[PDB]
RNA sequence: CGCGGGGUGGAGCAGCCUGGUAGCUCGUCGGGCUCAUAACCCGAAGGUCGUCGGUUCAAAUCCGGCCCCCGCAACCA
RNA sequence: CUUUAAUGUUUGAUGUUCUAACGUUGACCCGUAAUCCGGGUUGCGGACAGUGUCUGGUGGGUAGUUUGACUGGGGCGGUC
RNA sequence: AAUUCCUUGUCGGGUAAGUUCCGACCUGCACGAAUGGCGUAAUGAUGGCCAGGCUGUCUCCACCCGAGACUCAGUGAAAU
RNA sequence: GCUCGCCGGAAGACCAAGGGUUCCUGUCCAACGUUAAUCGGGGCAGGGUGAGUCGACCCCUAAGGCGAGGCCGAAAGGCGUAGUCGAUGGGAAACAGGUUAAUAUUCCUGUACUUGGUGUUACUGCGAAGGGGGGACGGAGAAGGCUAUGUUGGCCGGGCGACGGUUGUCCCGGUUUAAGCGUGUAGGCUGGUUUUCCAGGCAAAUCCGGAAAAUCAAGGCUGAGGCGUGAUGACGAGGCACUACGGUGCUGAAGCAACAAAUGCCCUGCUUCCAGGAAAAGCCUCUAAGCAUCAGGUAACAUCAAAUCGUACCCCAAACCGACACAGGUGGUCAGGUAGAGAAUACCAAGGCGCUUGAGAGAACUCGGGUGAAGGAACUAGGCAAAAUGGUGCCGUAACUUCGGGAGAAGGCACGCUGAUAUGUAGGUGAGGUCCCUCGCGGAUGGAGCUGAAAUCAGUCGAAGAUACCAGCUGGCUGCAACUGUUUAUUAAAAACACAGCACUGUGCAAACACGAAAGUGGACGUAUACGGUGUGACGCCUGCCCGGUGCCGGAAGGUUAAU
RNA sequence: AGGACCGAACCGACUAAUGUCGAAAAAUUAGCGGAUGACUUGUGGCUGGGGGUGAAAGGCCAAUCAAACCGGGAGAUAGCU
RNA sequence: GCUUGAGUCUCGUAGAGGGGGGUAGAAUUCCAGGUGUAGCGGUGAAAUGCGUAGAGAUCUGGAGGAAUACCGGUGGCGAAGGCGGCCCCCUGGACGAAGACUGACGCUCAGGUGCGAAAGCGUGGGGAGCAAACAGGAUUAGAUACCCUGGUAGUCCACGCC
């Protein structure tokens, strides 16, 4: 649910909270938890490549399934969980052979539902099927690029893809942002929208309520001295140069779409 | 005021030790120059 | 102190640069339309070109002096 | 001369198809208990992409310099 | 007015007396809507002002208790 | 040696870091010490550091470094796999007392524990760089059960006391005891045992996990402390007896009860919330390639071994770091009495020191402070500085508001000692006693002892009772910025920066972008409810007109146009 | 519960005074703000010169920063003293 | 206690009554493509605008959104606002018939509670058509109007407010 907390203090006053009464409040499965040391945006050399990264809270990574490779075997949604590095919740399901493995959490799902993959799995939120067995006009998630790679598209809270058409070996998708890509016909998808459907309405309320998550204060360009950034300096807040990035590249409208080998697969770009 | 120098053997030897020089070509130049000069305390050691 | 620009019918602006010729809108005047007025239509009139001198075949125009007006500048210690 | 028509011929410019160059941060297997890598399969792209030489454009992101003198001190103006 | 040079602009309040301050008048040298505009509870080792309390801040200082200054013995520098 | 004074959550006692003999003793006094100096962290000679249980080393990993081949790079070299390093982390084991001028959980005395080697006996399937369990985990908050430890009382020993009383509810000193072994409590976790089956755990699997029935309701795991034991032992105030009068030899009573109580422990728990909280080995379990009269494994027992390095002293400081015997900085632990909420503060204990120049003087002037007639900001750039307000309970409290606040608003009242209610209450702990029982560290019950607020009434004393130290100045209008926070180390802490929020815009994944000549990484083991850039800056009411110039985006026909 | 309130430790550094050849090459004294957090700090690594780092002052990078230190070009150059 | 008030029960009636969830076609718009060619569009006229890069017209396909022709009627339903493509699901109200049962359980109602077009507001989606504001073009003495070409919020969706 969504709750605007009581104004007991300035800083708490503007917080809105995501109270999930479903997520398992115990401790997760150990064998699917590996270390994940944060890197603050530093490369192999050691210099910071991307800014605003670091601090945060010490977290462990939950290795989840993407492939849905073990086919033909039914499963039961044992319980839901909370995942730090996702947006959507993750669910610990159990195969009929006795192997537990995590998978993402689709919208309408309860602890105790039935999910399975392959080609025989019916049309229900959670079942994984190649796109040549999926009805046109359906909503899916975790779309693959190449068959078996795992799934790339639509993975965060409520991000869903609407299949457009299925001409030949090229099935057409309509991405969440608004781009018509044409992909391999054997790309595996998963029915229904992803869960954690209220994530968008969450506000932080505090500066620290973003700090332990991983960000760093963003310093504006106009405050910095001209030797640091392509803006700034001046006696008394001046500006007037063409808005850019810390490296001269004009921002606020300047396309950098250049990969070209994926030009064949992009039918329509974002309007 | 914290005087700009705190001792630490381990940290010192990992940045000014004998082997702290032999791991690189430059260190081989420093070991050469100090020997060329006739120095006695080539590097902080025993 | 200095730089640039402007002053033209009642009013606001063209024309000057590349000299002989001054136009536009409104307004005034006269007639018509209307019961009467405005608006509209038709017609006609009106300028010492801020002032003065000079150069020139010819000066609103080109130069220089003066008045008024507008902007800029009138600084670093 | 021009307008035109068929063929031969000449290379050039588009579109589609193909597989062998090639890419593969797709799946599998082995070297090997090794998510690097190499090779062998197979699928998907495919003579594109990408790299190299030449070339126009953009370019303070970066770099080397210029930015006069006289002046009743310098500046503004004026002037040579 | 953190913005008004002329200016301490004019009027009103506070004061016995107010270039500061509060509130208005628009005659805005040269305010103005994300180089954000106008308000705003709370907060601030912040900025300006008035009132109470309070005192040596002051009228106008006097005395008092210690460290030095002065003297004796020992040691013994400095810029110039 | 006798008084005095000072710190006592330190100026004390121990480890780490780091120093490097500065520790102790004898001797010496030129030089060093901001003075003298028979003194010393000074010179000279000699002595001192004793470990299977402490730590390091070792086994195992994090960040990250090195990195066989390998990829890339003019050369150097860069990145990185398998591996191997790398503690501030995890992993076997000892406590008490005595002793030297200086070292001791290291030596001596007593009493124990751990890990392997080998041999013997009785049983028995063992067996990996592979699988599984375990190790193995967040902050905050609360309660209960205890201990460390302190006080009080009894008991034992000593004194009955240099000015008035003091054989008594009197006073002084003491009343300490571990690890290990046994028990397994308070209390915490979780349903146990068994038969069968399985595409799961890159192979197998008797192991875990999954799916069905059987049987019973307990079993198992964990676990501070206490009680016994350790211990007719040591220690022990005080005597006895010798002094090189430094100290030694000998001897040695009581050694319990209760209450108060931690931030230590149970708790690496429990409840809850979110920002969702190392890895590996040791350890235990299971089998494969195999080997099976074996070898090995397990239990008991005899016996051997556990090396090497550090160990002194300083360690909130004249020994570290600051040139110095420097008013400075320096991580962790232990941390007593009264008042007090407390680790504040005042005064004391253990313990350690009197700060390395002193003696007179009592001027101006300066520094650090005390008080002050009358007035009360008249000072002044400005109430800067001082003054003052300052505790608890209780009563009471405005504008405005985001309805939380403003608010400790403002402003007041009672505060001491003594008796009484009550030869000390409410409340707390709680023996003896009694009964019960799945018989034990047990339950009801019982209530003495012990301990102990506040309140009400009365009396009484001082000028003054939160009597000291400690300990808010309050209020009105108002600019700016939301607020917490951050920054110019060393003249500027602010209205600057940041901030959650909003908006524009880039990005379809080998993502944009960034470091790197490259490979490769970061972005992200995320993927449009995501991420980067930019502007602005909570929230409330909103956010007008202009595409001329610049930039960006879209469009391509034509003109112009590079190499070829 | 809290980037909540009061206030020691701890951290920081707002006013004034002392000091300025000081005790000290930014401290002491009396008072101040944070003080469960964007908190503080120990041990150990990583990022480096036109580079790093930066809640952004052109602050910080060994008492030094509008481009560190050391050696080398190098006896740089100077119409200047 | 009775029964003419009112109410419940058995069987049926018609209905845009309502909520949630699916689905269909005409039409519009846009995008890609073929054909093909100088106007198209609009008005009182004109202009703005679009167009020889090649519109419109015409043919084909695809992507979305909203509204539901004819049926449709001073027809029906609900307290009212208000509600009509079709369908499934949950569900409300009124009415008709033959009798029975309870036996006045009634009529109304300040305050109190709820429902309540549109416009408008908060949050997050959607955006075809239409269209405040605004701009441009004209008419006009003037026209920040009527008329014309564009066009944001909005109108649409879910949860709330008003
Ligand atoms: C000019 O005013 C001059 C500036 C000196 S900056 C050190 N000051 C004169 O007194």
């Amino acid at each position: 649910a969504v709750v605007k907390c009581k104004p007991t203090s300035p800083g708490r006053r503007h917080v809105v909270k995501v109270v999930n009464p479903e997520l398992h409040k115990g401790k997760p499965f150990a064998p699917l938890l590996e270390k994940n040391s944060k890197s603050g945006g530093r490369n192999n050399n050691g210099r910071i490549t991307t800014r605003h990264i670091g601090g945060g809270h010490k977290q462990a990574y939950r290795i989840v399934d993407f492939k849905r490779n073990k086919d033909g075997i039914p499963a039961v949604v044992e319980r839901l969980e909370y995942d730090p590095n996702r947006s959507a919740n993750i669910a610990l399901v159990l195969y009929k052979d006795g192997e537990r493995r995590y998978i993402l959490a689709p919208k309408g799902l309860k602890a105790g539902d039935q999910i399975q993959s392959g080609v025989d799995a019916a049309i229900k939120p959670g079942n994984t099927l190649p796109m040549r067995n999926i009805p046109v006009g359906s909503t899916v998630h975790n779309v693959e690029m190449k068959p078996g790679k795992g799934g790339q598209l639509a993975r965060s809270a409520g991000t869903y893809v609407q299949i457009v058409a299925r001409d030949g070996a090229y099935v057409t998708l309509r991405l969440r942002s608004g781009e018509m890509r044409k992909v391999e016909a054997d790309c595996r998808a998963t029915l229904g929208e992803v869960g954690n459907a209220e994530h968008m309405l969450r506000v932080l309320g505090k500066a620290g309520a973003a700090r332990w998550r991983g960000v760093r204060p963003t310093v504006r360009g106009t405050a910095m001295n001209p030797v640091d950034h392509p803006h700034g300096g001046g006696e008394g807040r001046n500006f007037g140069k063409h808005p850019v990035t810390p490296w001269g590249v004009q921002t606020k409208g300047k396309k950098t779409r250049s990969n070209k080998r994926t030009d064949k697969f992009i039918v329509r770009r974002r309007s | 005021m914290k005087r700009t120098f705190q001792p630490s053997v381990l940290k010192r030897n990992r940045s000014h030790g004998f082997r702290a020089r032999m791991a690189t070509k430059n260190g081989r130049q420093v070991l050469a120059r100090r020997r060329a000069k006739g120095r006695a305390r080539l590097t902080v050691s025993k």
